[PDB]
């Protein structure tokens, strides 16, 4: 976290249910956006942090 | 402008109905106006507080 | 009344999900009712994988 | 060390998602259907039902 890490994700398909029922979760806060809707939407751009 | 009273009486409801549906646009503390936003985004135990 | 895994035991709430909350039971949303838990490790465990 | 448990090292992802009213370009596994002209439906374009 001194120097932590942006990957921009684009121009795809995805399926956050497959990361959602992952049992390798301790935490899974959505803020925005419930966890269940992830699916039914399409976004302009993604960043993973 | 001798008719002024009775051009007043039209502008009064252009502007009254005019805020009235200006007030849709207006998020009052949830996060979107569009009512559709917050279905689509929320689920339905979440969705009723916005 | 039903044994669980410990981890899973937050799925037994109205507005949960997850595959206990999908598959095996349910709450409804508008629940009015007492959600009573506790660890069973010394009881329902094997002595190898029960 | 991994014998340390506040103090372990835990993994961190953050998923921040974009809504700009341009076209999207990541979108949910949900399928598309054939749209039909004129006539009362529900609807759903790019995630906007």
């Amino acid at each position: 976290v001194y120097a932590w890490n942006r990957k921009r994700i684009s121009n795809c398909v995805a399926d956050y249910s497959v990361l959602y029922n992952s049992a390798s979760f301790s935490t899974f806060k959505c803020y925005g956006v419930s966890p269940t809707k992830l699916n039914d939407l399409c976004f302009t751009n993604v960043y993973a942090d | 402008s001798a008719l002024g009273k009775l051009q007043n009486v039209v502008n009064q409801n252009a502007q009254a109905l005019n805020t009235l549906v200006k007030q849709l646009s207006s998020n009052f503390g949830a996060i979107s106006s569009v009512l559709n936003d917050i279905l689509s985004r929320l689920d339905k135990v979440e969705a009723e507080v916005q | 009344s039903f044994v669980i895994r410990g981890d899973e035991v937050r799925q037994i709430a109205p507005g949960q999900t997850g595959k206990i909350a999908d598959y095996n039971y349910k709450l409804p949303d508008d629940f009015t009712g007492c959600v009573i838990a506790w660890n069973s490790n010394n009881l329902d465990s094997k002595v190898g994988g029960n | 060390q991994p014998t340390n448990v506040g103090y372990q090292p835990y993994r961190v992802v953050v998923l921040s998602f974009e809504l700009l009213h341009a076209p999207a370009t990541v979108c949910g596994p949900k399928k598309s259907t054939n749209l039909v002209k004129n006539k009362c439906v529900n609807f759903n374009f790019n995630g906007l039902t």
